């Protein structure tokens, strides 16, 4: 799973 | 009492009209197709809508006074007159006593070439009016445009350092992005290539259209990404490979730059090739040290178009779009190498 489970905020 | 760059204007312009010199006037009476009264034409057209333009309050651009216009439309005529003039005499057709009827003809130098200078006069006072508001007021493809501005700054060195850094950064504006736009003729040029995406080997080390816009692509993405793999501080080895995901995006899936930046997909093949081997760095680590360019803002990873609409964010651009177009090549690295120009 190449996948980002980040999450953008600043 | 003037600025440094207003300055430098008007000693470029001193005691030139604007009108052909009779030595220009020479080179075109020196054609069977003397190009003097359809080059006179297309400047008092493009002009005529460059005064209504300049002149109408758009509720985006607020609209000036005629008299300012026509001080900025005689300057950026003036400075026509000495690029042609310069551009021509150093023309080796015009060298080899060649009859030079059809450079003369080529109407899109022409406009692109006032309007490179129209920006020139406006960036120089500052004007309100930012790139690419002279190339979408006059209907110019920004493809055919970018291919003046290199010609501009080798024939006129009288330009102050921050003239040219001014239009080699618009030059970036339209490689990176404004030549991808659904409306572009850069999917023309592609379509009569059979839909066939110039390589790294066949642009650095094919001519044309299609060749330049490609050598000037992969020239800006190359640069890009060896200051980010520097401020990321990841192998030589790896950027070897981030820059063959970059190229299988351009050459693979060329639909996933239309309406686009180049910033996006270089990005996303950053992550997805560090991950792919043992060398992990991540968005935030990659948005910061991105974050530092000079053509680096926050709309270009945190207002990424998605659905043609949705737009979002870069992340969301991964999960949904990239992660299903590329995993099939990205994952041969856990496979042939492309070359890093320089």
């Amino acid at each position: 799973d190449i996948y980002c489970y980040e999450e953008f905020s600043d | 009492e003037f600025t440094q760059s207003v300055s430098r204007l008007q000693s470029i312009v001193a005691g030139l009209k604007n009108a052909p010199s009779d030595q220009l006037i020479n080179i075109f009476e020196s054609c069977v197709r003397n190009p003097v009264e359809n080059i006179m034409k297309i400047l008092k057209g493009i002009g005529e809508t460059f005064c209504q333009h300049y002149t109408q309050s758009t509720d985006e651009q607020p609209g000036s006074h005629i008299d300012f216009a026509v001080n900025r439309l005689k300057l950026a005529e003036i400075l026509y007159y000495k690029i042609l003039e310069t551009v021509m005499v150093q023309e080796t057709r015009r060298l080899h006593g060649m009859d030079m009827s059809v450079l003369l003809e080529q109407d899109i130098f022409h406009r692109s070439l006032m309007a490179c200078c129209l920006e020139i006069v406006l960036f120089a006072y500052s004007s309100p009016r930012t790139f690419p508001w002279i190339i979408e007021v006059l209907n110019l493809q920004p493809f055919y445009f970018y291919k003046v501005i290199e010609v501009v700054i080798r024939s006129e060195e009288g330009l102050s350092r921050d003239m040219v850094k001014h239009l080699n950064s618009i030059e970036e504006q339209i490689l990176e992005s404004l030549a991808w736009s659904h409306d572009s003729a850069l999917w023309e040029a592609l379509q009569v290539s059979a839909n066939k995406v110039p390589t790294c080997e066949e642009v650095i080390f094919r001519t044309g259209s299609l060749a330049l816009f490609y050598r000037k692509v992969y020239h800006l993405a190359s640069v890009r990404l060896r200051d980010l793999c520097l401020k990321l501080d990841v192998s030589n080895e790896l950027r070897r490979k981030i820059w063959t995901c970059f190229e299988f995006t351009l050459v693979h899936c060329p639909d996933l730059m239309k309406d686009r930046h180049l910033d996006q997909l270089l990005l996303c093949a950053f992550y997805i090739m560090a991950k792919v081997t043992k060398e992990e760095r991540t968005f935030q680590e990659i948005m910061k040290s991105y974050r530092n360019q000079p053509q680096a803002n926050s709309h270009v990873y945190r207002s990424v178009l998605l659905k043609s609409e949705e737009r979002g964010d870069l992340i969301k651009f991964y999960n949904t779009i990239y992660v299903g177009r590329v995993k099939s090549f990205a994952l041969k690295y856990d496979p042939p190498l492309s070359p890093f120009p320089h």
